[PDB]
């Protein structure tokens, strides 16, 4: 009934069409314990939304570095931004690794025990950091527009485009990491020599993606 | 059952603790899917050398078909629009999505007419049967309307198909030993059939 | 009752209960009761903010022509100081707007004047205050409810256009006018960019750079200055 | 009843209900009806743009023999009016214009009979009987039996669909309009032929219009 990945093979029995993005995608059957898929459906959910915040970030400052506005390519932009500015890099690192780690294992935790964030231990808080669904935390922090509480059927339709765009999005960003593996150039740079030769500038061109 | 002419001399075709992919169904769907290839492959290795001695198509192209880009070693061809690996790669998207959807058509019969496909999916149904689906586009003229006109065709179909399969192996041999084309050696067969043989150009 | 498609179906969050409702919610962003109390609200301040503002830029161009409304910060002189202006803008409007947003919180609860505690003001809806607010009301509120939200609407489109009109052309809305009075065909915003899978081309920022002040050095960006056409 | 060939069985799907029904949907895109119905309205806008553009082409080398309409959309090759005009406030003019009324057609589309009255004067309205075929104001002369005519319409159209995908691959061919190549045919049929002026594009590759470069296109790989 549903479309599958692959037409003509039934999907699995773990893979039912509850999930977003449910396409019965599961050859290596890593997902057949419901507590190990419910932890990969998480997972997904955030490798996704960091891909698509990180692609965004990648396009922009692409866009900003070819017009003429000094904007670093993605590969420099982390040194520059060390350098032009009084940041020291260990400093930054373990800043990050605070505020990350803080957010994060409250992440862990309300996975382990769902309901249990919002206790009121953090420092007031109580029923914005209890979950909605595995990976869905909507409350008024993180759903402020308060979009997963009316029309319930249009939020299972944001559900399917967010696993879309965010699959979208990480083979994006493995893209950009191979591009400029491959070619040495921004990225944006290749999209203007492929609009300039389609035909001859390719990977096919490039020398390493087919060696022979 | 097409072709059944009982020639089976090393008894391929017994269905007696048969398996893996020496089947009547798997032998028979890849003789015709063989045969098809082949016609194929026949009729476009003598095209260009037959077009370019007929004076239709210029003298840039009509080139031997070994020296297409097939084998750089026999030699290239520069006036393609793309470089050969540019055309391998559409090559292979384009024959994966062909020959993956007639593979799922074989496994699971019938399931080609489910799945959204851009509305391609009533021109995909099949039938009770591989290697002739047949449909609105594998069929286009109803021929075969009656069973044994129907018959009539397949076995026509395996008849060319086997002397197209006889062929190519031709082109490929004589290809490798004369170093010229089909069409060069029916000229050469035709101006001396006693002077230009498989005897001579040893 | 008129839509934003004229044929089409509104949203089923939307009825025609609150003004200006034309149905025109693609996003689905008034699906919540709660939120949409406050989006309504935002709505209507935006709105007046706006108003106020493109009014104040038409007569400031009018009356002072030779002073460019994006520059009026900049080559205004006074004896108050900088900051000074900012402190009592700072502490008035911290007032203001925490008076408004209390009422928006807790349904009038801010009513009664705290000085003088022989006036307080009527009940009213969350939005429109009245009372010495509103002293003069020409005809039914149910009609200049509708006009003042598409005056606003309206005025916020203008407020955006005067922003990228000045960005782009670097005059005033009035002499931008005037440019496309004397070249229609010619001074578009097709007439000055267009990106083609070739090449492209966006104007030149008419904001030049970092704008010297009294040493602060503000830095003046163009908004979205990559992704002009 | 005649069909697209002998022999051929009609799909079920074709009955006879739209005009020029032969029977021929070898891919099957009319099985599900709601596309048949996207499909009959993108055919009749295809049908009527081609009619235009074919009696276009057409009057536009008889009156004017030395436009040449493969190069008419340059500035340069403009009428007396406006022959070096801004294309930006040109095309600007164009998207606004059709921006709206292709919006108003595709509310008729999603909405049939929704979008027959007049916004502005509210004492206007066009009686659409059928879908895509507005009439009233649209029909001024009102010759609508009416199938007889969507017969005719959409045969002329098909053939100038095929008639006008026709022109531009002559004249990216051969270089020349559609009555220059006919009488290059009629001059010599032998020379001059299909078999001789294909592989070689005459498209001038990236014609610089007045700030920006177009890139061309051929629809084969002549050069
Ligand atoms: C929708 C109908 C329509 C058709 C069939 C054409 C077809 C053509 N236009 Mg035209 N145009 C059309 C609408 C318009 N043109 C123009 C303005 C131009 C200009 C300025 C130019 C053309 C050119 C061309 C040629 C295409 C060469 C090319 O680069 O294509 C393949 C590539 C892409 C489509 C990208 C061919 C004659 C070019 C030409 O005449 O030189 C050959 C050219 O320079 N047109 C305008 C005003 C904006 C149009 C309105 O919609
Ligand atoms: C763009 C695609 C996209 C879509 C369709 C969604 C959809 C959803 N998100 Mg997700 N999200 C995304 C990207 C997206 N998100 C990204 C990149 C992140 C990491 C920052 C998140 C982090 C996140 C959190 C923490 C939460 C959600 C939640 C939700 C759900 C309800 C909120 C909502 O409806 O917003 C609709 C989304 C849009 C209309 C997209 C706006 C597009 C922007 C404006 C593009 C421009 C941005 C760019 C920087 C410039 C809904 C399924 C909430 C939830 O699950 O509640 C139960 C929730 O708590 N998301
Ligand atoms: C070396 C030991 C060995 C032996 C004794 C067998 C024996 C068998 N295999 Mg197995 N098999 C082997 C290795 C072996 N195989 C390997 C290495 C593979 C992986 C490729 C397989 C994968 C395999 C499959 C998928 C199938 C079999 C089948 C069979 C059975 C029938 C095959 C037959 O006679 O058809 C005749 C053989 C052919 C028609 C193919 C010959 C041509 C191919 C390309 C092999 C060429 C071999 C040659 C040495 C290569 C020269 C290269 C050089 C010119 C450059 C028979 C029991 C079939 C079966 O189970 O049916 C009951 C079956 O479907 N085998
Ligand atoms: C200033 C911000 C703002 C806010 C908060 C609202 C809020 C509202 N609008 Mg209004 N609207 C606005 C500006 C705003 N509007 C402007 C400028 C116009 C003219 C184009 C309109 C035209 C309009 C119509 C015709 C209707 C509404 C309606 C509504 C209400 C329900 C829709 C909804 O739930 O979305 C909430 C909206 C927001 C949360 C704001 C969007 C914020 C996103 C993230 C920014 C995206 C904007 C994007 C950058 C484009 C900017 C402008 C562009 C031209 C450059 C809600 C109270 C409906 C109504 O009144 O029914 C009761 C209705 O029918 N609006
Ligand atoms: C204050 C120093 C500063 C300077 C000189 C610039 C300069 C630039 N920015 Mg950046 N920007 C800044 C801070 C700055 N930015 C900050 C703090 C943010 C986060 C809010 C941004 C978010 C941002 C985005 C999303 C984009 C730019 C872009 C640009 C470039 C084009 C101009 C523009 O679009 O306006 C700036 C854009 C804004 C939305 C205005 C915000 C900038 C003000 C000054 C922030 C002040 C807040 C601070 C706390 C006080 C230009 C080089 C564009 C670009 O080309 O990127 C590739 C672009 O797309 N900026
Ligand atoms: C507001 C500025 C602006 C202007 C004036 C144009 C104008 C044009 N664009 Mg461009 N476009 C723009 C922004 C703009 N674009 C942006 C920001 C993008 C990136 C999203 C594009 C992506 C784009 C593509 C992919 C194509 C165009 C094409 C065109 C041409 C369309 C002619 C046509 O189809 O008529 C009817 C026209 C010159 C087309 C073209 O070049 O054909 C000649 C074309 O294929 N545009
Ligand atoms: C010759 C091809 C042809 C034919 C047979 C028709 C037939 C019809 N059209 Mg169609 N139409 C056509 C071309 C054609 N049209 C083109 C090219 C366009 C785009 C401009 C349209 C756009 C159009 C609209 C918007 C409408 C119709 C409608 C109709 C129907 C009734 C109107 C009528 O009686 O005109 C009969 C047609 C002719 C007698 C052909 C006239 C030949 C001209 C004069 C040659 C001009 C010379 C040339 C410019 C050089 C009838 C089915 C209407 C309808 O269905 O209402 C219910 C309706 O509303 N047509
Ligand atoms: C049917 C198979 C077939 C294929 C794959 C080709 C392929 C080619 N032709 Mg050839 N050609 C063919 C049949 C074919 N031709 C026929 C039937 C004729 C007589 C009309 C020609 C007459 C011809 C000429 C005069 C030229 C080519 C040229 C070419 C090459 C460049 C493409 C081009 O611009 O030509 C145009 C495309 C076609 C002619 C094919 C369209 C018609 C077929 C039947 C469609 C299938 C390309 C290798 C060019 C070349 O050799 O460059 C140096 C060239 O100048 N062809
Ligand atoms: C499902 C399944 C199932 C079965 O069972 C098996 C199998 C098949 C194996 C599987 C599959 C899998 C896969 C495919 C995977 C992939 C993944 C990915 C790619 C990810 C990414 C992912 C990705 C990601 C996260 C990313 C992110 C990113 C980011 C943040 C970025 C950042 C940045 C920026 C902005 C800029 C600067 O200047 C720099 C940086 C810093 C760099
Ligand atoms: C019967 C029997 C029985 C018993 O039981 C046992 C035994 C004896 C074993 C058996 C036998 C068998 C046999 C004989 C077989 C043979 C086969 C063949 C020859 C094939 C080929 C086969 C072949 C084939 C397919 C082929 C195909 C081909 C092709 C596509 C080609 C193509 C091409 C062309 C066009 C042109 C250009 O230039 C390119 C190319 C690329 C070159």
């Amino acid at each position: 009934v549903r479309p599958v990945w692959f037409p003509g093979n039934p999907p699995p029995a773990h893979l039912d069409g509850s999930l977003a993005g449910d396409y019965g995608f599961d050859p290596l059957f890593l997902g057949q314990e419901p507590q190990t898929l419910k932890w990969y459906v998480q997972a997904e959910l955030v490798h996704g939304r960091f891909a698509m915040l990180g692609a965004a970030g990648i396009i922009l400052t692409s866009i900003g570095a070819k017009v003429g506005l000094g904007f670093p390519e993605w590969y420099d932009a982390g040194k520059v931004v060390v350098e032009k500015n009084n940041i020291d890099f260990p400093t930054l690192m373990v800043i990050q690794f605070y505020l990350m780690g803080w957010a994060e294992t409250k992440r862990w935790y309300d996975f382990k025990n769902p309901g249990s964030q919002a206790d009121g231990s953090f420092l007031g808080f109580t029923e914005e950091f209890k979950g909605l669904e595995n990976g869905y935390p909507g409350g008024r922090f993180f759903d402020p527009m308060g979009l997963s509480r009316g029309d319930a059927a249009k939020y299972q339709e944001y559900k399917q485009k967010e696993v879309k765009n965010g699959r979208l999005a990480m083979i994006a960003c493995l893209g950009f990491a191979a591009q400029y593996a491959a070619t040495g150039k921004g990225p944006l740079d290749n999209l203007a020599d492929h609009l300039a030769d389609p035909n001859h500038v390719n990977f096919a061109t490039n020398g390493v993606s087919i060696p022979i | 059952l097409p072709g059944d002419f009982g020639f089976d001399p090393l008894g391929l075709l017994d269905p007696v603790n048969s398996g893996g992919f020496i089947e009547p169904k798997w032998l028979q769907y890849s003789e015709v899917i063989h045969a098809r290839w082949a016609m194929l492959g026949a009729a476009g290795c003598i095209a260009p050398e037959v077009l370019g001695a007929a004076g239709l198509i210029p003298d840039a192209t009509n080139i031997k078909w070994f020296e297409s880009g097939v084998i750089p070693p026999a030699g290239s061809y520069n006036g393609y629009w793309a470089d050969p690996y540019t055309i391998f790669f559409v090559e292979i998207v384009a024959m994966q999505f062909a020959e993956l959807r007639r593979l799922q058509d074989f496994r699971y019969p019938g399931s080609m007419g489910q799945q959204y496909f851009l509305g391609l999916e009533a021109i995909f149904k099949g039938s009770g049967d591989a290697a002739y689906p047949g449909g609105p586009f594998f069929n286009l003229f109803n021929l075969g309307k009656t069973e044994a006109a129907m018959k009539e065709l397949k076995l026509k179909e395996i008849k060319n198909g086997r002397l197209a399969m006889l062929a190519m192996l031709g082109y490929g041999a004589q290809a490798v030993m004369t170093g010229k084309g089909p069409f060069q050696n029916l000229v050469e067969h035709l101006a001396d059939p006693v002077n230009n043989n498989i005897l001579t150009n040893f | 009752r008129p839509l934003w498609l004229p044929g089409s179906t509104p949203p089923a969050h939307l009825k025609g209960d609150l003004p200006g409702d034309f149905g025109f919610d693609p996003l689905g962003l008034g699906a919540n009761a709660e939120s949409l109390k406050w989006f309504k609200e935002s709505e209507l301040v935006h709105s007046r903010w706006a108003m106020a503002a493109v009014a104040g830029i038409l007569v400031q161009e009018i009356v002072r022509p030779d002073v460019f409304w994006y520059n009026a910060g900049k080559e205004v002189e006074s004896p108050l100081g900088p900051l000074g202006l900012l402190a009592v803008e700072f502490f008035l409007m911290h007032w203001v707007e925490v008076r408004r947003w209390q009422d928006l919180r807790k349904p009038g609860s801010v009513d009664q004047d705290p000085i003088f505690s022989q006036y307080k003001l009527p009940p009213h809806e969350v939005g429109y205050p009245g009372g010495v607010f509103a002293p003069f009301i020409p005809g039914d509120l149910a009609e200049l409810k509708v006009k003042e939200i598409k005056n606003g609407r309206l005025a916020m489109l203008a407020f955006v256009g005067f922003v990228m009109a000045a960005q782009v052309t670097g005059k005033g809305p009035i002499a931008a006018l005037q440019e496309h009075l004397a070249d229609p065909w010619g001074t578009t915003i097709f007439s000055k960019a267009a990106v083609v899978p070739g090449q492209a081309v966006a104007p030149p920022c008419k904001i030049p750079a970092s704008v010297s002040y009294k040493g602060i050095e503000i830095p003046t960006p163009c908004f979205l200055q990559g992704l002009w056409p | 009843r005649k069909l697209w060939a002998p022999g051929v069985v009609a799909p079920e799907y074709l009955k006879g209900d739209l005009a020029g029904d032969y029977g021929w949907d070898p891919l099957g895109l009319g099985a599900d009806p709601t596309a048949l119905k996207w499909y009959r309205q993108s055919e009749l806008q295809h049908a009527r743009w081609a009619m235009l553009g074919v009696a276009g082409v057409l009057v536009q080398e008889i009156v004017k023999p030395d436009v040449y309409f493969y190069e008419a959309g340059l500035p340069q090759n403009l009428p007396e009016p406006f022959t070096n005009i801004n294309m930006g406030g040109l095309l600007a003019w164009e998207f606004i214009l059709m921006h709206w009324v292709e919006v108003r057609r595709w509310q008729d589309y999603k909405n049939f009979g929704s979008v027959n009255e007049d916004p502005i004067f509210k004492g206007n309205k066009v009686p659409n009987p059928e879908m895509g075929y507005p009439g009233g104001i649209f029909d001024p002369f009102g010759f609508s039996n009416l199938k007889e005519l969507q017969t005719k319409e959409i045969k002329n159209g098909r053939l100038a669909m095929i008639a006008y995908m026709a022109f531009i691959l002559q004249a990216q061919a051969t270089g020349k309009g559609p009555l220059a190549a006919l009488s290059a045919h009629l001059s010599n049929p032998f020379g001059n032929n299909i078999l001789k002026n294909i592989g070689t594009c005459t498209v001038p590759h990236s014609v610089d219009v007045q700030g920006l470069t177009i890139p061309l296109t051929c629809l084969w790989p002549g050069s």
